[PDB]
């Protein structure tokens, strides 16, 4: 999923994924982090 | 005679396992845990992408289907690039003056 | 003489090639769904990746526009780094001593 | 004759490094704040793209294991990938009709 | 003889614009909120993939300083990377037999 997730590392961009829905592992965009499964 | 046609036949090719793979990943990605792509009108961006031995990473594969695709896509752009890189090596050669 | 110029010469061809597309998209992207390729700052710096066969991921296009960038700077990036690398094997070839 | 043979021998060794590279690093990384990478079905993936220059981004190995595996991979895959890339200039050449 | 000590000096000067580039940036991102380029460790990790094309995603250097690296660290490892494909070309062609 692609939601309004800030972008500083990918380490931190993982428990965001978790915690919003339940996914991890999720690049991050100069725009928003996206999360993937 | 070859290093110039090689060079630009071998464009064709990735061309044609672009489109292949695209549609070919597609179908699969389309109905299981895939890149954010679900179509052709991104797939196709995506195999450009992968030929070229770039891979944003927007949009990458994960299922066998689709990331088969991958790499068939990558070794057919990096092949046709190749020759590209080569067929100017030869003519570069006969070149003395 | 040849595979020398034909080398230095590539490199001009990425440069502009690099800044066109990068504004080319921007004014595309800019007022389009992208990543952020809405500031030349910003696209600028993705082009010269883009062109590098590199394509970081962070700044990506999504748009028609934006997306034909990519692969406009993709083909440049790629040709003028070609150049280089049969330059250096034209050359390399005449040092037998 | 060696332009032949050692460009089809040079796909072996990205071939073995692939998936020994693969194997290698998730025993690390499966247990390591590292990355998700955890498993060779994805591993094995994550390998293939680094040595194409690749590098999607879906998997980012941070440990040191896991780091290395993608420096001796990349190494390995260009190296491969190279042999290719001069085996068909080596061709080229002899061809003027 | 030039292809084999040009190629084999060649992977000096990446291995060099490496570490430095790694350095220089991180001094600069360290504080500049927007890349993970702070600590060496991690940043010396990203000038290699850099290097080689690949640029996985997890750092996309931003800042002037931090993204100036990562153009100087790619020229560095594609010419490195390039003497090496030529090198194979020239000694290629020295064995018909």
């Amino acid at each position: 999923q692609f939601t309004n997730v800030s972008c500083t590392t990918s380490k931190e961009c993982w428990s965001v994924c978790q915690r919003l829905h339940n996914t991890s592992r999720g690049k991050c965009m100069n725009k928003k982090c996206r999360c993937y499964s | 005679a070859l290093h110039w046609r090689a060079a630009g036949a071998a464009t064709v090719l990735l061309v044609i396992v672009l489109l292949a793979g695209s549609y070919l990943a597609v179908l699969a990605e389309r109905g299981a845990p895939g890149a954010a792509l679900i179509s052709y009108p991104d797939a196709l961006w995506w195999s450009v992408e992968t030929a070229t031995t770039v891979g944003y990473g927007d949009l990458y594969p994960v299922t066998l289907w689709g990331r088969c695709v991958a790499v068939v896509v990558m070794v057919a752009g990096i092949t046709s690039y190749g020759l590209v890189f080569a067929a100017v090596a030869t003519w570069f050669v006969g070149r003395e003056q």
